[PDB]
RNA sequence: CGCGGGGUGGAGCAGCCUGGUAGCUCGUCGGGCUCAUAACCCGAAGGUCGUCGGUUCAAAUCCGGCCCCCGCAACCA
RNA sequence: AGGAGGUAAAAAUGUUCAAA
RNA sequence: AAGAACCUUACCUGGUCUUGACAUCCACGGAAGUUUUCAGAGAUGAGAAUGUGCCUUCGGGAACCGUGAGACAGGUGCUGCAUGGCUGUCGUCAGCUCGUGUUGUGAAAUGUUGGGUUAAGUCCCGCAACGAGCGCAACCCUUAUCCUUUGUUGCCAGCGGUCCGGCCGGGAACUCAAAGGAGACUGCCAGUGAUAAACUGGAGGAAGGUGGGGAUGACGUCAAGUCAUCAUGGCCCUUACGACCAGGGCUACACACGUGCUACAAUGGCGCAUACAAAGAGAAGCGACCUCGCGAGAGCAAGCGGACCUCAUAAAGUGCGUCGUAGUCCGGAUUGGAGUCUGCAACUCGACUCCAUGAAGUCGGAAUCGCUAGUAAUCGUGGAUCAGAAUGCCACGGUGAAUAC
């Protein structure tokens, strides 16, 4: 129910210097979900300018293969947005267990990402988030990782 | 369809192209300059037109040229 | 409207007349059928170090009183209210309402 | 409201235009606009001697200003002294040699701008309003005009809603072309704001 | 009108043969100002069913003509409160008139090649009263007669 | 435990019985009349036919299980 | 003018307070 | 909104300035102005040549420039239910009032009601009403007939000359142009009507009972609209809701609606030919003619700031021929290509041209609109706005009905 402001206040910018300048139309991949430490690395989309593929991937060095010159450097300016799979046993109201640490831990919860089906008691649960203070990151995968039922919480890529 | 002679440009954009020509294809422009045509000698350039506020990146191609710049950078977001 | 907007106006005849109005040759005989040459080119690219404004179409012309933008009548340079708010005053000569 | 303006549709009949003159498009507007300037100026400098109305002429680059006052004595300062005055501050706004003819009118209650004014120096005054009005009628009806009204709106005593008040005397036939109605308006302002000035005065035809 | 009692607009008769009656036939067609063209329309078809009838047709017309006009219409007139249908005498001018108006108007149906040429066949069937214009003054017939029980 | 009936547009009912193509009423929506609303008038969309599986070329329909809903029965004890 | 007989189916509703 | 590319512009994003884009006052330095280079999107910012002139009772001069400080300045910020001016409107509906008098305790009434009549509290008459005022009418403009005036760039019969073009002498009758007047008054007669108003018919008359049209809009209502044209009381912001600039937006597009254009055709399209207007507009404007281009236009270049010059062969219509009822030679949207003009600039977002392309549509449900006369209808011409940008608005004539018992 609590399913646009980004692209909204992404427009608002200064979140990339590419090569030396900013403002320039660009967007978060959707195949590495860059992370404002470790940098970036940029390719020029026809429409919808950049396309931001963080620093370093596959996607991004097929494009090498294509079109390797109109790939682009760029930084941060100013770690919202991202993925975690948390792949655990059962769930038992696990799923609680989840949301009950996020609950006023703050963060945004967009990432209704689960899958529980497999063969056998291990449930596959996705969660895309927009975190904002890098420090929150650490607290929530020391909080999450200490779950248990759950076997592996963390920044999934 | 428009201007008989002189397939028309701002001055401030053709030397910013010039001197990125004999500087090799590099870091993006700051081109405003959405009227100006594109001339042939800007193939390969990735200049960013602004967009009213936004001031999205184009690579030039070849075809690319005729059309002026405006035509890449579209204003108006929809749905 | 706004004293801003109508010295923003006289500004841009300031401009007006200290260019073009004895340096709209450049457009004229330069970009013209005898010189195809990069001279030609060299008026269509001089022509925008220019100001910007100066140039007549950027002259948006409004009442000489109230200053209104639109309904402005060319020949008495004032807007539909003023003229007529003058007109009835017997201000502007010979200007009764016709009736044909 | 929807009254056309009296002064208008007589111009034709029987009020000569206030701006007498004659150019084309090629220099009309400016000697509209310079016209209004000079009769602006004077509006200042002169509102203090009870002018009623500036007339203007544009004679051969010359223009000249005829001026209805009630009060020439005070309007001339002193032997043509601002007087001439006034010729150089206008042909100043004209840039050009301006014959200031000053004409007096006598009947000061006889005219509406005079009077108009009258009354909005008497709101200016804060007097009550309809002790002005009743006063500058009965002057008129005693002073021969077979007609006259007058209307004031606004605050007037600044009530908390504006109204709109009128007398009359004697016919006032607005429909009547050929009669001299004389209107004039002089907005009044107050502490509580602007409020309206309006006097009608019949006096003959043909 | 309500009131203005006023007197009808006399007109101008045919140039061509001598019926002013004629004339308002041309205008009764004449779509627009283009009298010109509605006058071409009626001599041709007036030419052509000379022809077929054979007659004349300052008169071949009528004989064609009196098939469709009217004897009894019924406006609708509402004596006493609610309202239904009542038969009345046609008035010459409005018999003729109307007459002539019914006959262009199947006319303007049943288009031919000519409008002239398909509104000669229409006054011949009118001839014939069997044309539909004559239809149309038989269905008024039988208003009058279903409604003959009023007055 | 038992026998019978039903689940169809947002609501109520058809149509199933006897295989191919689901209709009615209100309701929803679009326009009109009205100062405005309703009413009224014009026009329109809307139903994977409980769920799964089966039988068949084809299943709203034939057949079986499952979930729901109602009915009749649960006597001598 | 003295008098008699004939004369219109259906058509609901309007939030609260408010000025010399 | 009598015309949003920029400007406009008030909005957005971004980059910018603060006593400032606009105003005075004081002081400080300084002609003002002129030219030019860089950077920047631009604003601005940074350098550099040049200029440094009439009071010289000479801090000096007016101006103007830049600088400093502050009074201030700025606001298209809210508030039309704080306002003025202004406007629609009911509605060109004939109504709406007042004086004194009178009636009634009074709210009020009578006047204005009544019998007639009128487009009308228009008019006559009667009446406890008598008069007056706003309004009706009329005075104004336009238009219709005639006379006078004067005769160009207008017109040109009759005269003469003709390259039969008012082209040329020449003409003031004529069209016409404006100026001045005549004329229409229910004035004449018949009739009706209370010897009244007036209505009905005719005579004459260009014109007939307000001839046609416009102008002009009562006391007031809706606390209608506009505080964004303006002006204004409050309030509100004032290193920002102010000021500059660039790009953008006001042109978005599943959808709904008002007002229009253009069609669905055969009284029509198309082709060739061909006749007949009025109204206007025009100077950093209208722009002949001639040449080039398929054309929009281009080059060149008279005339004109105008009864002469230019826009400028009006179109329907007319003659002849064709298409022959099909989505068809109808329709022209859409779309590609190639162009022209405007203007720093035409992608968002102009207009117009050419080649091609060639959809919906075969007279529209319920419902509903205008209109009685040169109107409806149909046809084209023009103008303000305007660099450019009408299917809108405004204006002009052409053509030309039906019907109203």
């Amino acid at each position: 129910q609590l399913q646009y402001t980004p692209q909204n206040r992404s427009k608002d910018n200064g979140r990339v210097v590419v090569e030396g300048v900013g403002n320039l139309m660009h967007h978060i991949a959707r195949c590495c979900q860059p992370i404002p430490g470790d940098e970036i690395v940029g390719f020029i989309t026809q429409g919808r300018g950049i396309s931001v593929h963080r620093a370093d991937c596959e996607q991004l060095a097929e494009l090498r293969s294509h079109a390797p010159e109109r790939i682009v450097d760029a930084v941060w300016g100013e770690g919202y947005s991202l993925v975690v799979r948390v792949v655990a046993n059962d769930r038992s109201g696990l799923l609680r267990d989840i949301t009950t640490i996020l609950a006023n831990e703050k963060v945004n919860v967009l990432g209704v990402a689960s899958r529980s089906d497999t063969k056998q008691q291990l449930a596959t649960i996705d969660m895309t988030i927009e975190i904002y203070n890098l420090q929150v990151l650490g607290r929530v995968l020391g909080k999450l990782n200490q779950v248990p039922d759950v076997i592996d919480a963390r920044r999934l890529h | 369809r428009s201007l008989k002679k002189g397939p028309f440009i701002d001055l401030h954009l053709l030397k910013k192209v010039e001197k990125a020509v004999e500087s090799g294809d590099k870091k993006p422009l700051r081109t405003w300059s959405r009227r100006s045509t594109i001339f042939p000698n800007m193939i390969g350039l990735t200049i960013a037109v602004h967009n009213g506020r936004q001031h999205v990146p184009v690579f030039v191609t070849d075809e690319m040229v005729g059309h002026k710049l405006g035509e890449f950078a579209p204003t108006r977001t929809y749905r | 409207a706004k004293q801003s907007m109508k010295a923003r106006e006289v500004k841009r005849v300031a401009l007006a007349d200290k260019y073009f109005a004895k340096r709209a040759e450049l457009k004229a005989i330069i970009s013209d059928v005898n010189a195809s040459d990069e001279d030609r080119w060299n008026a269509v690219l001089k022509l925008q170090t220019l100001p910007r404004d100066s140039s007549p179409s950027r002259q948006r012309n409004r009442c000489r009183q109230t200053g209104r933008p639109h309904g402005f009548l060319r020949k008495f340079g004032l807007s539909r209210i003023k003229v007529r708010e003058a007109a009835m005053r017997g201000e502007i000569p010979g200007l009764k309402k016709a009736s044909w | 409201g929807q009254k056309v303006h009296p002064n208008g549709i007589r111009l034709g009949i029987v009020k000569p235009w206030n701006s007498t003159w004659f150019a084309n498009t090629k220099e009309f507007a400016d000697n509209l606009d310079s016209d209004f300037k000079v009769r602006q100026y004077l509006t200042k400098e002169l509102a203090k001697a009870s002018v009623s109305r500036i007339v203007i002429e544009r004679p051969a680059k010359s223009i000249r200003v005829t001026i209805h006052t009630a009060r020439p004595g005070i309007v001339i300062g002193k032997k043509g002294e601002d007087v001439e005055k006034l010729r150089k501050v206008v042909a100043d706004i004209a840039g050009v040699p301006a014959q200031i003819n000053i004409a007096e009118v006598r009947k000061p209650e006889l005219d509406a701008k005079l009077v108009a004014d009258s009354i909005t120096s008497q709101l200016e005054r804060r007097v009550m309003f309809r002790r002005a009005m009743k006063r500058a009628v009965q002057n008129a009806m005693r002073l021969g005009a077979k007609g006259i009204k007058v209307e004031v709106s606004g605050r007037l005593g600044g009530a908390e809603i504006a109204r709109t008040e009128w007398y009359r005397e004697g016919r006032v036939p607005l429909h009547t072309l050929r009669a001299d109605i004389d209107y004039n308006t002089s907005e009044a302002h107050t502490t509580y704001g602007v409020i309206g000035v309006k006097v009608w005065i019949f006096k003959g035809e043909i | 009108p309500r009131r203005r009692v006023i007197g009808q607009r006399k007109i101008l008769p045919d140039p061509k043969f001598g019926s002013e009656l004629l004339a308002k036939f041309v205008n009764i067609l004449m779509v627009d100002g283009k009298k010109s063209t509605a006058e071409s329309i009626v001599y041709s078809a007036l030419e052509t069913l000379a022809q077929r009838s054979g007659k004349s047709e300052l008169e071949a017309f009528e004989v064609a003509l009196e098939n469709v006009r009217p004897t009894v219409e019924v406006k609708s007139r509402r004596v006493g409160g609610s309202t239904y249908q009542v038969p009345v005498e046609v008035r010459p001018v409005r018999r003729n008139a109307l007459a002539m108006r019914w006959i262009v108007e199947a006319a303007r149906k049943r288009g031919d090649k000519s409008m002239a040429l398909r509104l000669a066949n229409e006054l011949s069937d009118a001839a014939e009263n069997k044309g539909t214009a004559v239809k149309k003054r038989e269905d008024v017939h039988r208003m009058a007669e279903a409604n003959k029980a009023f007055a």
